[PDB]
């Protein structure tokens, strides 16, 4: 399957000149951006481990792309994702996520399902990935 | 008589009628404070009625007036109290409208209740003979009043990191047939257009609770619904449940089940009013439960230019009142919808601060006292095909729901969702790298582009592509430019 | 491809827009069923749009239609639960404005629940584009529905019981100044009033808990007053505290304060809306309790004939949710109300059943199902010099309030009330003895023969004779005798 | 003090010939009449000592007349109502009551206060002919 | 195992001249066929995944049992359902659904036990086949 976490992910994979022309645009409006790793796919999987610290002070989309494909060389296999921060009061806060990198091959998730008291299911949403394998070594 | 030797016998207190704009609530030269309540209103007196006693009655008959002077005024502080007419101006292109700006004390109102600010600024002044018509347009709530209400429950900053969903707008679709559905079949459309790519879906506002359906078989299979495309997408889902009914007590069993069940949502609708919608917005904070409201009833006084409340100050009542997402139009739909009226309500719900923009019917500069934004609500009659107007004309932090958009697709639920966020994510991508997109040429272009590779979505630009909605809006602006 | 396989290809479930009218919603030869609910809309189309697809468009927007055909239905009863348009008249003296009738399945709605009645019926398709106008002018309500909700708490009947009064209207009064007096002065001038010879008095509408007076001191200051004046005169004596609050939670806390206390009633605004106002109505019930409900922003969608809601749907509403008061006009005061349209509020509150009388707006026969009877309450610069003219309007049970027309008496409150009682008995009276009161000799001239030995009466008659409201109606018949 | 329960007790007592009137108006609209009788005048006095049986199958105002005058013939002093009852499906119930004979000096009521919880006051109306003769010579 | 969901699965598997038979059956009473797949097998497991639309202004068996086979050629191993609806008012429902395909092999489910309060277990039904595979891979 696809995980379709991140805002781009009804499109087919970014190219690298399409991801610099996102980048160009959020440090254009003067967002920060940061790049984070993960082979955890959970959607509840909030903290993906940071690449660094972000890129406040960054002003060419080069310098991010140069970061990116430095995450790419030395991370395991798994997921990348691009944030762009927006510090302003009213929101501080991501304003943009979307996948760089996905596995080859995403095995997915199925729904684990206990009984709860009456006709309530208990649910709890588990990787084929995360299951069989230790963090390094899932896909 | 010692009832005689007593009486008042003062220009202002002896008893009688005397014009309001003698008592008290017309000052020309009032210096306003900025813990006063401003409330703008368009004022149509009748024949022979003098503009400046109708603003003046108004800001009487809703602050400490009535028709006849009274003694028991001298208990109180009563220059304090009374409200102050202080600025009547001619409408525009009129000559028997006029637009009335009124202040009112601070202490005039109960700390953190709609239902005492409106039980004084919307009471009984509509109804008043002496004025034929009478709208309210706009209010100046000031910041020292803001802070005692809670606002949004969640707001679209932690709402979006529920969702851990950036960069676009929302998407969702409403359930149809409006009605009939049972609760297995409802589960069924929720599944598939989850699946499909929608983030969420939603309970039409009359589905509640009801013979084809009771509430509960409708809660537990969405959850099924939900969590099957949550662990089919990797992505958090949901869909609002309806909690509206017929009282307090049944609203709090249906929120508190959707809360036991693990839903991220439920929805509430406009005609449970405002005590009702007060009370689940605090439960909504104290539960962690994303609150949408649907405003239902709102076209009976929000429609028309001449007479009622415009649909501005719902917006500001709504965020103080603390839901998290409200409809707010689509300007391109089939309700209606003018687009300054509309960027108006968007900035209303969504800004930290209002600055005057009176093309967009904001007429009070107004802080928004950090309470958190409101979420709009982009709904009804709108199709993928018009996702380059859409973007253009609403912005990034929206929830675009297509319920006949979705469901109205001829190869199936999945395929109407993909469609819908297909379009939305090519269009934004586009945006993001410069493309004039709401040009009639490129915006199009991007989407037939976008159809090349995706079946879906060259069906449904095709199917829906000569649907529009032109219609003379009846809620236009009153200044250009 | 499967789905290409098995798309839908019949004319009326392919995927598409087609017209209302021909997805089921417009049936000029549907046979309206005992069990239905009807609704009457006054319609005006935007130019071009045709009067009957109008009409099939609220029908189906308000039911089970959306914009473009869904394959959904199918899994569904679908023609049942479609409401139908079945007659579409021009309106008298009109172009291009119609009243229509729509039928709905008795199914569509939820037992007990005026938040799903007004989410199908008014939700909405007053903002629709293609109808510029839009006004729910009446509803036949079927027994079957009826028997599903409380009715009044209490109830006309009950309520004279309850307090020992028969034979002429109850007699009130709103407190003034409407905000900034104390609680030791609220209380004050409750004892004036009821010992002056009042039934009642109350809070203003915007009267709830306020830095100048926190709910609980006027609540024990007027039981104080209250029962001085029951002692004072040998009757059962109240005010209408005010229990309208932010929430439900405090809402509940100020009701059962006043029942704690030994209150006999209390009030409710109806900005609350329709979920607490059904909650508190059950509550009134359950602790013996009067409700008198206040209609506090009805005029923002009551007032204009072309759009909105007609009161007389409200005044069905609220009698089904069951308040045992309820404001509805005065015709002679400064609140508007043309006497045809006020004289139907009257009956659709009061009478056992409802015959078709077009020129009082009474568009439905209807049975009332044994729900009790709402007292209607007349309200609003009315004064004791127009005695005749609200007995001749407003009949026998009905309560009558005099605010500025008691306490603005130059000789005290007691005095003001005395004068308010003394013209009341004296006018039914002389009524019952055959008098022609409602003639402009007789009348006038039965209150200056008892102001012969009511030294206050006397007083309120030459300080108000002058004063009248006679301004042009805008909520108007449409049809005359 | 004037006891003004009833709904003429604002006007001056009512002769013979004013009570007559309001009758025959009552019995116009079909309504059944009865007398009634207390020396209590607390207001949560309901129900008054019934003079007979109410007056259902008569049609001569005069008949009532005699009945209230043979009542004020007979009880102690006191109070006596003339009640008009409507038995039409939705009222089933007192359509008029008023008072027609009071004593010539009624002393009233006091108002005994008890403390409840916090401010509250149990309050108590007490009636001064009640408390100090039975029934029957309290006037 | 044998998974004993659907209305016929105490014989044995139908075969093509059976089914069609329960299709004509269903068609003369005016129902709407469809066909659903899914491969995991769980008795809380309510929404198979549909092929296309239900069948609803189809008047001949043969275009059913067409739909059947062109499921059969096209979905992965596992489970195919054939239900009957009735949308007529009383019932909007299903009023027939059995299995027309099931894998060769199917290795059924375990029972996961977890200590509740008291005495209570928390029971969890548990398939082999999903908590092994991702969908579209379990047989
Ligand atoms: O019932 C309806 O028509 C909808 O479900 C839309 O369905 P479609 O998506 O099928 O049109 C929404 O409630 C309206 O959009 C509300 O209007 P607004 O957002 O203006 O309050
Ligand atoms: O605030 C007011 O003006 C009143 O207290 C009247 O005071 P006065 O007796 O001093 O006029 C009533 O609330 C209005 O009559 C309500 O109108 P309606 O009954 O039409 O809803
Ligand atoms: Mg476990
Ligand atoms: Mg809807
Ligand atoms: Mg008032």
């Amino acid at each position: 399957m696809r995980l379709t976490q991140g805002c781009f992910s009804f499109l087919p994979d970014l190219t690298d000149q399409q991801i610099e022309k996102q980048v160009a645009c959020a440090m254009s409006r003067g967002l920060a951006m940061n790049v984070e790793w993960t082979d955890d796919p959970h959607p509840r999987n909030n903290y993906w481990e940071l690449w660094g610290l972000p890129l406040f002070d960054i002003k060419d989309p080069a310098t991010v792309m140069f970061e990116l494909n430095e995450a790419r060389k030395s991370c395991a296999a798994g997921y990348i994702r691009m944030n762009a921060f927006d510090a302003s009061y009213g929101t501080e806060s991501c304003v943009m996520s979307f996948i760089t990198n996905r596995p080859a091959n995403e095995p997915g998730f199925y729904l684990d399902r206990t009984e709860g008291v009456g006709r309530q299911i208990v649910y709890s949403i588990k990787s084929y990935s995360v299951q069989a394998n230790p963090e390094g070594s899932r896909y | 008589s010692v009832s005689e030797r007593t009486r008042i016998k003062s220009d202002r207190y002896e008893s009688g009628v005397i014009p309001y704009a003698k008592m008290g609530y017309w000052d020309a030269a009032y210096s306003v404070k900025d813990t006063d309540i401003l409330a703008l209103f368009r004022i149509t007196p009748q024949p022979g009625v003098d503009p400046v006693e109708a603003a003046a009655a108004v800001a009487g008959e809703s602050s400490t007036a009535t028709w006849t002077v009274v003694w028991t005024d001298l208990l109180t502080a009563c220059e304090r109290y009374r409200a102050k007419a202080y600025r009547v101006d001619p409408v525009p292109n009129s000559t028997d409208v006029y637009f009335a700006f009124i202040a009112y004390e601070c202490d005039l109102f109960e700390e953190a209740s709609l239902s005492n600010l409106t039980a004084s600024i919307i009471g009984n002044v509509f109804g008043f003979k002496a004025i034929s018509a009478l709208r309210l347009e706009d209010m100046r709530i000031p910041h020292s009043y803001l802070k005692t209400f809670q606002g949004p429950a969640t707001g679209i900053i932690v709402e979006r990191e529920r969702l851990n969903k950036y960069g676009t707008p929302l998407l969702g679709a409403t359930v149809k047939p409006k009605l009939g559905l049972s609760g297995k079949n409802y589960g069924r459309v929720v599944y598939e257009g989850l699946k499909g790519g929608l983030d969420f879906l939603k309970d039409d506002e009359n589905i509640n609770s009801q013979p084809f359906m009771r509430w509960r078989e409708r809660f537990l299979n969405c959850l099924e619904g939900i969590n099957r495309a949550a662990a089919a997408t990797g992505e958090v889902k949901g869909s609002y449940l309806n909690i509206t009914a017929a009282t307090m007590e049944e609203v709090y069993k249906r929120a508190e089940y959707a809360k036991a069940i693990g839903s991220v949502v439920v929805m509430i609708d406009l005609v449970m009013g405002y005590t009702a919608i007060q009370s689940i917005a605090y439960w909504a904070r104290e539960n962690d439960m994303l609150l949408h409201l649907h405003r239902a009833g709102n076209s009976t006084y929000a429609r028309q230019k001449n007479h009622g409340i415009n649909f501005r100050v719902i917006c500001k009542w709504m965020r103080m009142s603390g839901v998290d997402h409200i409809h707010a139009g689509t300007v391109v739909g089939k309700l209606e919808g003018d687009p300054l009226m509309i960027k108006g309500f968007y900035d209303i719900l969504r800004l930290t601060e209002l600055e005057v923009n009176l093309p967009f019917g904001i007429f009070f500069e107004m802080d928004w006292a950090s309470l958190r934004r409101c979420m709009p609500v982009a709904s009804g009659g709108i199709h993928c095909g018009q996702m380059h107007q859409l973007i253009h004309y609403l912005g990034d932090d929206v929830v675009l729901q297509f319920g006949g958009g979705t469901i109205g697709h001829p190869d199936g639920i999945q395929a109407g969702a993909t469609a819908n966020r297909v379009a939305l994510e090519a269009m934004v991508l586009a945006r993001n790298e410069g493309a004039d997109y709401f040009n009639n040429q490129v915006g199009p272009q991007i989407l037939r582009d976008a159809a090349k590779t995706c079946g879906p979505l060259q069906t449904a630009l095709d199917l829906w592509k000569d649907i529009s909605f032109n219609y003379t809006s009846t809620d236009t602006a009153d200044f250009a430019e």
